[PDB]
């Protein structure tokens, strides 16, 4: 009974957090471009400074 | 042209209202959850039952 | 009975998403600063076009 109650308490949260996938895909794509530009700037800085 | 600041602000409104409602009725909801089943049985209806 | 069940269905979701206000605050701050930079670049682009 307690495990069934705990499972039915988890189910609401499981659905709401599973819905977070698409918003995070756009965040991942944007953050990936940011890292690319950080590495381009660091590389270009290092080559010019050399 | 993402214009998602409005969506994030609607998510904030819903989340701040959820937090405000939690502060407003958390004590009532926690006292209701251990004996919810009683609501299916009304004193006069128990005789008709 | 049905209204109590519906409340006990919604309340766990309310508790689960209430903690996201701070993550949303930092998300909107970065996103609005990003939109200011987008507006500045659009203005400077449109200014140079002519």
């Amino acid at each position: 009974w307690q495990s069934a109650r705990e499972l039915l308490r988890d189910w609401p949260s499981q659905r709401h957090l599973a819905d977070r996938v698409q918003p995070l895909r756009m965040r991942l794509s944007e953050l990936e471009q940011r890292l690319n530009n950080q590495q381009n700037a660091e590389r270009l800085l290092s080559e010019f400074c050399k | 042209l993402i214009d998602r600041v409005e969506e994030v602000r609607e998510e904030m409104d819903e989340a701040q209202e959820a937090a405000r409602f939690l502060q407003q009725h958390g004590s009532a909801l926690t006292k209701l959850e251990p004996m919810v089943a009683v609501l299916q049985s009304d004193p006069q209806q128990h005789e008709q039952l």
